[PDB]
């Protein structure tokens, strides 16, 4: 068959900005060319499809073309919620995908709030205490989770969720959790944050028997 | 007035044989056509066969070897079936609807961990503050999705009337079982006088938690 | 890599003459061995014959009278054919891989209800409560596949996309019928908004039922 | 050819327990001697073979041992999914297999549910109710086909299905059947269950056009 190629692996601009995608068969694709769009916990969206057509549903700043082999899909006015994986499909010659493009905006401010473990959750020999971290801009932040004084560094694990069809924002979200009983060896949890958009950072606290 | 919902075991051993059911509506089986694609966890979509409308069908050469599709009109389904699965076959499958050459709707979504273990409930356990937030407009919560596995859950907050300010980040992978940790905003007017509370759903272990979410007193 | 698949018919007529086929996968039967062993119902596992890697088959002195085995390569594949069945062969008949004595893989099941007498497609009705069960998160379900023979048939709760909760009891003899019921357990959530069905398979009567579970009305 | 025997032909212990199973050939079995596990509607598994060596995926707990005649499978902690039936394969003399071994677990409690005719299969001249019993341990359970005070004993057949690879309980269904005609003859229809997990007993009813 024909193998696709979707070359800026991944771009970013922003509202506004004029974006343009590529794709390229081995082989003439005459124009039969569709571009799905994915958004990560969706199936798939056709925003056009044999080679320039807007689907029945899809806005206006969508718009294809190309030539076999050559295509292209612009999106004339960037906006907030359009980052997503765009994936060119082929179907003259076989019918395949494309690796797809993905396609994050720019932007920039964080957000935060701790929560100790559930009467339950530690009443079964288990605390998780886990500190969220909402809406904040530059994906790149970076935590620390202390304890009085103690900063316990492993146990935690987190994720940080993708770029908003909103608020081209990011959110993260971890935890620290231990053993239920040097939970039960404390009063003090405390979770520093540290972003950009602030130098000193970020800090919110909780104690034991406190709620 | 087109749907397109698909059924499957949520795990499948290894070397066994994975086999899912595409069930349209709002259209025929024999005015239409159907196919099978996928995401490989960690990768890009993937078509693997097509069901044709005068019941012929093609499949993905690379695929082929060892899947087959196939339907059955009267009930309005297409089938697939994969013989000798892998781990890397793991991720959700979708079935879809085709017309001149691509598709246009189909596709509601359906995932599907295919390693040699077995499931696992959730355990939900409340996200509150420890007293701190009071009178500002606006508190969060959550809502501790935690020790689950093959793989998704699927909170709501308030029975979905909430919506915005909800926020269920991914999910990381423990000593072998998933866990997540959802949460919602909300002003201080709702958290009092009206209550907030989380939903869970894990279908390949039938579970339907509850969590109300209520204020720590301490 | 090594699977081991044996096809056959369900019933056979007594005097008549048995021939299944072991269809082997993941290795070479000029580099293996494979041999059939069965469990007559009601009986413990039985060692019938072995097709070595260098074609000598051998015979279980017994089963040798009347048994016998053969392979093709080109198709990869060892058979059985034994003439003479009696309703003590009645059971499933397994193929098998052999190394230095015994069998490491292979076994993939396959049964023989073995009378004089003919088929009988299963009839499937619901199983639901008469009003009764409401509010518990959980409510059962389940179907009765009756009056069907030979055995087995083989149900799947919305396409095996259930799982947990699944429990399909064994059968019982009639006036020459076996007929089964097996039951399903889910949140009451899950049964009104979104549809719980069995589904039932009976092989020897390429029968595909599914019968729906909607809830009573009286 | 050489007989095996497997003397206690059903064991049961309780997870943590160590289990011991036996078989004895009649001829020196010259410490050719396998163990294969097999596990309800599944083709039978290898765990150990050559008298005492761990297949390639059989957990440790698994141990051989024996010497011409008499062998030994010992499971070195009972988990709970391992109930099953394990038979002894012996290929010195001439292959031959063991009666087989059943294993069951410990635990105890119930649950019920009855199950009128359907609308369909009544239709046909039959009626048939049903009583289900899911998850109950220990296996003995009592049940009681009554109707309108009645209590017709007879025309009712029932199952237990395998230990739970799971929560080790049984479950355990029972029909009663009837012409669409008697069954037609009456609103009233109970199954009483017993247990031990209770004295008083259980029992579920139902009321002919009633559902």
């Amino acid at each position: 068959d024909i193998k696709l190629t979707q070359s800026p692996s991944l771009l970013s601009a922003s509202v506004g900005d004029r974006v343009t995608l590529s794709c390229k068969g081995s082989q003439n694709i005459n124009n039969y060319l569709a571009w799905y769009q994915q958004k990560l916990g969706e199936a798939p969206k056709l925003l056009i499809y044999n080679t320039n057509s807007l689907q029945t549903g899809i806005p206006s700043r969508f718009s294809g073309s190309g030539s076999g082999t050559d295509y292209t899909l612009t999106i004339s006015s960037l906006q907030p919620e359009d980052v997503a994986t765009y994936f060119c499909y082929q179907y003259n010659n076989g019918y395949t995908f494309g690796a797809g493009t993905k396609l994050e905006l720019k932007r920039t401010a964080p957000t935060v709030s701790i929560f100790p473990p559930s009467t339950e959750q530690l009443a079964t020999g288990g605390a998780s205490v886990v500190c969220l971290m909402n809406n904040f801009y530059p994906r790149d932040i970076s935590v620390k989770w202390k304890i009085d004084g103690t900063e316990r560094r492993d146990g935690v694990l987190d994720s940080v969720t993708d770029q908003d069809s909103k608020d081209s924002t990011y959110s993260m979200s971890s935890t620290l959790s231990l053993t239920k009983a040097d939970y039960e060896s404390h009063n003090l949890y405390t979770c520093e944050v540290v972003h950009k958009t602030s130098s000193s950072p970020v800090v919110k606290s909780f104690n034991r028997n406190e709620c | 007035q087109v749907q397109l919902l698909e059924s499957g075991p949520g795990l499948v051993r290894p070397s066994e044989t994975l086999s899912l059911t595409c069930t349209v509506s709002g259209f025929s089986l024999t005015s239409f056509s159907v196919s099978w694609v996928r995401h490989p966890s960690g990768k890009g979509p993937e078509w693997m066969g097509r069901m044709w409308y005068d019941g012929y069908t093609a499949y993905n050469s690379a695929l082929k070897s060892r899947l087959s599709i196939s339907r059955d009109t009267s009930k309005n389904q297409v089938f697939l079936k994969m013989n000798s699965l892998q781990t890397d076959d793991t991720g959700t499958y979708y079935c879809t609807r085709d017309l001149y050459g691509g598709y246009p709707l189909g596709f509601w979504y359906f995932d599907f961990w295919g390693p040699g273990t077995m499931v696992t409930v959730s355990s939900v356990f409340p996200l509150a503050p420890g007293s701190a937030a009071q009178t500002n407009s606006m508190v969060t919560l959550g809502c501790l999705v935690k020790g689950y596995f093959p793989e998704p859950v699927t909170v709501t907050w308030n029975s979905g009337a909430l919506s915005s300010g909800v926020h269920t980040f991914p999910a990381v992978l423990q000593s072998g079982l998933y866990t997540l940790t959802s949460s919602v905003t909300v002003p201080s007017s709702t958290w009092s006088s009206q209550a907030v509370t989380c939903n869970v759903a894990h279908p390949a272990s039938s579970t339907k938690v509850d969590k109300k979410i209520v204020p720590r007193d301490c």
